[PDB]
RNA sequence: AGGUA
């Protein structure tokens, strides 16, 4: 039976580089999938490994990692704001659009790896049944 | 149809060769002072060649 | 070209081998330097001294050169491809090529046309033309006031 | 290179450049590689019953006269006569071996094998025995995959635990029971899709019973066999890729010919995998003269397919390029130009089709070339549209359509009537004689009689007239 | 006769361009050359585009003008009016998928600024240059990089049956497959009300803005690679008999003629598992020869045998 | 030169060809825009459709030029479908839409 | 002929030699060349020898054969008013001004890479073969470009 | 987008909208840049004229990606169609057809 | 190609 599975929660170096990309004028994505790579140790490397025997199935796999801990990443910062109106803070106008105040702003970077920290525990307890 | 009716009609039937005689091309006249026939060898030669 | 390239050179000679040799590369480095330095004077692309005029049998000559190379490339492929030992040379020499080709610059080239025949003066005119267009020449993308 | 080069034929050369050419004995070396490689493909057919029962369905076949002799096998490893006693004592090794089914057993396998190897056959045959154990290959994982997805996705467990439990007999109830002993929840969740995989389970032992063959078996054999046309397709790959550079030299030389290089060269290279495919040093020659005459005959097909902007049948393009040879040697014997006399006389051709062959070997022209030597309109701008009526034809149509129907109008019900299914005349359909009789309920002579009746009454000059102008 | 108010523009579908085709252009012939009876099913095609002349099936069966509503069923040929020839557009379904060359050239490349990449890595991953993983997985790997023949080839070594990587116009396929456009927006407008920088405040309003764009056109990305490929109706390609050997022929019909060839020897090369370099060959192939059909100008120039002149394209 | 009826052309139906009846005038884009400037809308559509391009608005407006009626059909040019369909076999979708 | 013969063959020691050419006279005089419309021209024959060395060793001449007024084509011919006839037109090759090969110092003025101070540049032009060209920068470097390159 | 490089006409429909309505959204202030005749020609609302007399390949592409949808009402746009233009003698037809238009 | 405005 496979129940081993250790996530790498919890680290001040999971938001050090997760903007990087291999090329110019970085933008959203890219990080995410480093976000739930870095969230996972090699031991979920080994497993994923194993428990997946198909190179497709593998892709479709991560791709639906990328697609939940996306959502989760959406539904915590529509939740952060919520709170943040309810905590007082208001809409700022910039030449951009509707902002948060600064003082109840955090930032988009660590809402990414803590829901992708989320669902690498989600995958885990999948994935020691 | 129409064609079928008349030809029915006048007991004429299409013709087995279609002219294609070079005419004169509009607007223009004069008086023909040469002609020039060439057959190319091995091909029956006319009359005026 | 090479009496040209001595004349631009200051040489006494007129005359010599066709491809460059070193002497010839360094002495235009020499002159263009000198012409850097103010010592030289630049040419003009106009003066009828630095333009040539190619009359009939140059570009034939020229045309029948091509000929020559291209049945050349056959010949030398045959050289090998047929007998090494004795066979008879007019099997292995095709007129085809260049008779086409010199028909081809003949009969249809920008400097080959239908000689302008109403006026004995328009016939000597045509023959005694010189255009600047043509193979070699300068395409009608110009003015470029200066050849103008 | 990375040299900001947007030129498939550089970096082509680039490909070509990484593998070293071969030696003479190189190409053995592979060819040996080769047919090590095909001899442990057909021992794996060997070991595989139904493909030399088909096998020998042809071989009956061809003694009965019914299939060409030469579509079956092509030499021997030491004729009718060494055929049929090969494939006698063949069919005898195949009897004693089948019989050891339904330590002796092995050696009547090997001894087979054994008798399998001094067959050649030919390549359409092998490759018809390869897709059959391909399709039992492909068989067998059908039936373990669809065991799989109803084990994993119906009863919600790992796809790692089966691959232990279930393989070592793979079409018992020993699994079954083995599983269930741990009393683990997924085996109790399987006894509500027993019934689907037991049927399966039946199909498989069905898939074995065709085969005359343990499945274990069957995948030690198919095995052997896929990495038998692993080693074959690598050593063949190998070949192929140090081979490129002949393709490349062969084709520049048609390069000036006119059609494109790289055409060519792809060409080329098809013709250079067929010839590895039926390359072979058991004759002793050496491998770039026989593909040489491969890359020659796949160059000659492109030059006479793809290069000709119409088709000219390739027998036809050969008929063409040796009337233009007979036509440069007379025109250099003569020294004046080929006169169509001697070239009917050279050929066994009239000289009629000398000529509209030579009408055929010329190539269509673009329109976009200008009329003139370079005047700024081109050849197509002064095509004219001759699959266009005329207005002038069209106002007389209608105008006699006009006049049709008056003329008819002006006749009598019955007579106008018929004339109009008749001849199909003011309807977009056209009708028999019998047709319009059968809708007059009158089938006999009466209906042409009327027809001829309304044929003499236009007849009259008073409805003729004005039809008579429209045919002169 | 004909009323409209507006003309749109937009992306075609493979699925909408198969709406256009009548019938599938499978050969590069054109005609028998002796009888101008245009074969089948070439460039020039009966079956496909319909009938040369007026009303009546290319086969001799039916000769009327009754027969017209019924196509002929007797044999490929269909009989219709032959206006409609110059009307019917047909398809070729491409082996591999090929780049559109028109969004890839243009000064800004909508392929390059949709993928925010750079246009000498669409150009060297189209031309087989090199690699580009088309997602990776939980390598050290980024789900959008280009890779060296050798660093791909240690890639796969590291790293297994996890990496997907590919080369080509169908690794830039697989890479539009996989990006998703309202998921994006929705990620960026909720980035933008919590992010306060100013850069990247304006990388997300740039991005923000091309992408709600692009999803407001009601295009998908993936429509910029070209899966099958429409081919003009006959009629405006012509081939029009001429007297002596000369016949005027259309550029556009030798370029789909090339097209069709080097499609159909990527087909045998794939039927044939041919070795990666000539399989790779063919597909530069046919992204050069489409490339040049579409616009010939852009590439390096296309001439033909027996005529040295750049080719008419499309554009 | 002059022309009411002749040499048609096969990719466009824009009239030209022949040495014996040649085609008619270019009406080029300086010409569109000379109509243009003045209210001259009809005549420009005559330029347009029912004398160049449009091959069934053509043969109408002769049918009702020999038939003793002056009116047109605005059809479509024969032009425009052709650039519809060239645009089609690019990659490039392009329709005709109604309100 | 002088220029591409004689003609070595690529291993073999087969080497063509030229020898001379003579002018056919041509088959049809202008009148009737212009009536019949086909060219006026003149037969070109040439005499050539084909050698061939020992073989195989140092060169030197083993066999010869000739071949005398071998065909290799017809050249127009020139007629009294200084025209060709080709096709039963009668034709004119208008005489070509161009750049005389040699060497060019032109001066490179009104486009100065923003800094000024025009330039000079040398151009090699043969009368077959590539252009050679000599460039100066405005940071007073000299460059070389094999024709445009 | 308020960067947003917008024809001055939807502007100015808009601003008068949102002034006459109580709605005073955003906002909305404009400033009128100048396009040299070129590049005004070339980014005009319908990509049929900025496609038949400029760069028509970069032009179309940039349509086709946007999935533009140029609704007439232009001389050169109506010429290329090939019905009556939209001035003087044909501008009556037009407004008819406006009055046909978005109602019965 | 050349010529015309």
């Amino acid at each position: 039976m496979t129940k081993i599975t250790v996530n790498y929660t919890v680290d001040v170096k999971d938001i050090q580089p997760k903007h990087v990309r291999s090329e110019s004028n970085p933008q959203n994505q890219n990080k995410i999938r480093r976000a739930w790579v870095l969230s996972l140790s090699d031991n979920a490397m080994e497993v994923i490994q194993n428990k997946i025997k198909s190179a497709p199935a593998r892709h479709a796999y991560y791709e639906a990692i990328d697609r939940e801990v996306s959502n989760k990443w959406i539904e915590l910062m529509r939740k952060h704001t919520t709170e943040s109106l309810n905590a007082g803070a208001k809409f700022i106008m910039t030449s951009c659009g509707e902002r948060l105040e600064d003082d109840y702003c955090g930032n988009a970077d660590e809402r990414l790896i803590v829901a992708a920290q989320i669902v690498a525990e989600t995958i885990a307890a999948d994935f020691n049944r | 149809p129409e064609e079928k009716l008349l030809r029915a009609i006048f007991g004429e039937k299409a013709s087995d060769v279609k002219d294609s005689s070079l005419r004169v091309p509009n607007g223009v006249s004069g008086t023909v002072i040469d002609v020039q026939v060439f057959t190319r060898d091995g091909v029956e030669k006319d009359k005026r060649a | 070209g090479r009496m040209k390239f001595n004349r631009s050179l200051l040489r006494e000679e007129i005359e010599g081998s066709g491809i460059l040799s070193k002497d010839d590369i360094i002495d235009v480095m020499k002159k263009l330097i000198d012409i850097r330095n103010g010592k030289g004077e630049v040419d003009d692309i106009d003066h009828l001294g630095n333009r040539r005029i190619r009359s009939v049998g140059e570009m034939a000559e020229n045309q029948f050169r091509v000929g020559l190379v291209r049945v050349e490339r056959a010949v030398k492929e045959r050289l090998s491809l047929g007998d090494l030992d004795t066979l008879m040379p007019q099997d292995m020499i095709n007129a085809k090529p260049i008779s086409a080709a010199v028909k081809e610059f003949f009969g249809s080239s920008q400097l080959s046309q239908f000689m302008d025949q109403n006026n004995p003066l328009s016939e000597i005119t045509h023959k005694r033309r010189i255009s600047a267009l043509g193979p070699g020449g300068l395409t009608r993308e110009r003015a470029g006031f200066e050849v103008r | 290179e990375i040299g900001r080069t947007t030129d498939p034929v550089r970096m082509y050369m680039r490909e070509m450049g990484t593998v070293e050419l071969l030696t003479r004995e190189g190409e053995i070396d592979i060819a040996k590689r080769i047919e090590d490689g095909i001899n442990q493909v057909q021992c794996s057919v060997a070991e595989y019953p139904e493909a030399i029962t088909y096998l020998l369905e042809q071989y009956d076949r061809v003694e009965a006269e019914e299939a060409r002799l030469s579509d079956l096998i092509t030499g021997f490893v030491d004729d009718p006569e060494l055929a049929r006693e090969k494939f006698a004592e063949l069919r005898a090794q195949y009897v004693v071996t089948r019989d050891t089914i339904k330590a002796t057993a092995q050696e009547e396998i090997l001894k087979l094998s054994e008798v399998f190897k001094q067959f050649r056959l030919v390549p359409k045959q092998f490759d018809y025995l390869v897709n059959s154990m391909r399709v039992m290959m492909d068989r067998v994982r059908t039936q373990e995959r669809l065991i799989m997805k109803l084990c994993v996705e119906q009863c919600k467990m790992p796809k790692k635990n089966f691959i232990t439990l279930f393989t070592g007999n793979e079409t018992s109830d020993t699994w079954f029971n083995a599983a269930i002993a741990m009393n683990k929840p997924w085996s109790e969740k399987l006894h509500d899709v027993s019934e689907e995989v037991h049927r399966a389970l039946q199909k498989l032992q069905q898939i074995e019973e065709e085969t005359g063959l343990t499945i274990e078996q069957v995948k030690d054999i198919n095995r052997r066999m896929s990495i038998g046309e692993a080693k074959a397709r690598r050593a063949k790959k190998e070949m192929v890729e140090a081979n490129l550079r002949l393709v490349i030299s062969i084709a520049k030389k048609y390069t000036n010919r006119g059609l494109q290089f790289l055409d060519l060269i792809q060409e080329g290279n098809i013709g250079l995998m067929k010839a590895v495919d039926k390359f072979e040093y058991r004759r002793g020659y050496k491998f770039s003269t026989y593909a040489t005459w491969w890359i020659r005959q796949a160059i000659t097909r492109s030059i006479a397919d793809q290069a000709r902007t119409i088709r000219i049948p390739v027998h036809m393009i050969e008929t063409i390029n040796k009337l233009n040879r007979i036509s440069r040697q007379m025109l250099q014997e003569m020294g004046r130009e080929p006169t169509p006399e001697e070239l009917a006389e050279r050929m066994l051709m009239p000289e009629d089709k000398i000529r509209k062959v030579l009408k055929i070997a010329k190539e269509p022209i673009s329109m976009e070339t200008p009329i003139g030597d370079d005047e700024d309109s081109h050849l197509g701008d002064f095509i004219e549209d001759t699959t266009l009526e005329l207005p002038l034809d069209s106002a007389t149509t209608e105008s006699l359509r006009a006049a049709t129907h008056d003329v008819l109008a002006g006749l009598t019900a019955r007579e106008a009537k018929v004339l109009r299914m008749r001849f199909g005349i003011d309807m977009n359909t056209d009708y028999t004689l019998e047709e319009v009789g059968k809708q007059f309920d009158v089938t006999r002579e009466r209906i042409r009689q009327i027809e001829a009746k309304a044929l003499r009454k236009l007849r009259h000059p008073s409805r003729s007239e004005v039809l008579r102008s429209f045919l002169d | 006769t004909e009323e409209f108010d507006a003309i749109k523009i937009a992306l075609a579908s493979p699925d909408m361009i198969r709406s256009w085709s009548f019938g599938e252009v499978k050969k590069p012939e054109t005609i028998n050359y002796r009888t101008f009876k245009p074969e089948r099913d070439g460039l020039f095609c009966a079956r496909i585009f319909g009938p040369v002349k007026d009303y009546e099936c290319l086969c001799g069966k039916y000769k009327r003008l009754k027969h017209r509503g019924v196509i002929c069923e007797k044999c490929g040929v269909e009989v219709t009016q032959t206006k409609v020839r110059r009307e019917r557009m047909g398809h070729i379904e491409l082996a591999s998928p090929t780049a559109h060359i028109w969004f890839l050239k243009s000064l800004p490349s909508r392929i390059g600024l949709l993928l925010d990449m750079p246009l000498r890595d669409i150009e060297r991953v189209l031309y087989f240059e090199s690699y580009v993983v088309i997602e990776g997985g939980m390598t050290n790997l980024e789900r959008q990089q280009i890779l060296t023949e050798e660093q791909y080839l240690d890639a796969l070594e590291e790293f297994g049956d996890e990496f997907d990587a590919k080369m080509g116009a169908e690794a830039i396929q697989a890479l539009l497959k996989s990006m998703d456009l309202e998921q994006e927006c929705e990620q960026l407008r909720e980035e933008l009300n919590e992010t306060n920088s100013e850069t990247k405040r304006k990388k997300l309003t740039k991005r923000i803005k091309l992408l709600e764009a692009f999803v407001q056109s009601g295009n998908k990305p993936e429509w910029m690679i070209l899966t099958v490929l429409p081919v003009l109706p006959p009629d405006l390609r012509p081939l029009v008999p001429l007297d002596g050997g000369r016949f005027a022929t259309s550029d556009l019909n030798d370029l789909y003629r090339r097209v069709i060839n080097r499609n159909n020897r990527l087909k045998r090369l794939l039927d044939l598992a041919a070795p990666d370099i000539i399989v790779r060959n063919e597909k530069r192939m046919l992204q050069e020869a489409v490339d040049a059909l579409l616009d010939n100008g852009r590439r390096g120039r296309a001439i033909t045998g027996s005529n040295k002149r750049p080719l008419k394209s499309l554009a | 030169h002059a022309r009411s009826t002749g040499s048609y052309s096969l990719v466009t139906q824009q009239p030209l060809g022949g040495k014996a009846q040649f085609g008619g005038q270019r009406f080029g884009e300086m010409e569109v825009w000379a109509l243009e400037a003045y209210g001259a809308a009809y005549t420009l559509q005559e330029m347009l459709t029912v004398k160049s391009d449009d091959v069934n608005g053509r043969t109408k407006m002769y049918k009702n030029i020999v038939d003793g009626n002056h009116q047109m059909e605005p059809g479509m040019p024969e032009s425009f479908n052709v650039l519809l369909k060239e645009i089609r076999s690019l990659g490039i979708n392009i329709e005709l839409e109604d309100e | 002929f002088r220029s591409v013969f004689p003609i070595q063959s690529y291993s073999g020691n087969s080497e063509l030699q030229y020898v001379s050419y003579r002018l056919g006279e041509p088959v049809f005089d202008v009148q009737e060349c212009q009536i019949r419309g086909v060219t006026y021209s003149a037969p070109l024959r040439v005499k050539l020898r084909l050698v061939i060395y020992e073989r195989e060793a140092p060169e030197g001449t083993v066999k010869d054969i000739k071949e005398q007024e071998v065909y290799m084509g017809e050249i127009p011919l020139m007629t009294d008013n200084g025209t060709f006839v080709i096709n039963g037109t009668e034709r004119v090759i208008v005489s070509q001004l161009h750049r005389s090969p040699g060497v060019f110092f032109d001066s490179d003025k009104g486009k100065t890479h923003s800094s000024g101070k025009v330039l000079y540049n040398a151009r090699i032009i043969p009368y077959r073969g590539s252009w050679l060209d000599f460039e100066f920068d405005p940071k007073d470097n000299l460059f070389v470009r094999i024709d445009r390159r | 987008d308020f960067l947003e490089g917008e024809q001055v006409e939807y502007s100015r429909v808009k601003i008068a909208n949102r002034e006459l309505e109580a709605n005073g959204k955003v906002g909305a202030t404009y400033s009128r840049d100048l396009l040299g005749i070129t590049k005004a020609s070339l980014a005009t609302e319908s990509f049929i004229s900025a496609a038949s007399f400029q760069e028509t390949t970069r032009v179309l592409t940039e349509a086709a990606v946007a999935g533009k949808r140029d609704e007439l009402r232009g001389l050169k746009e109506n010429v290329i169609v090939g019905r009556l233009i939209p001035a003087g003698t044909g501008y009556a037809y037009h407004q008819d057809r406006m009055r046909r238009r978005a109602a019965g």
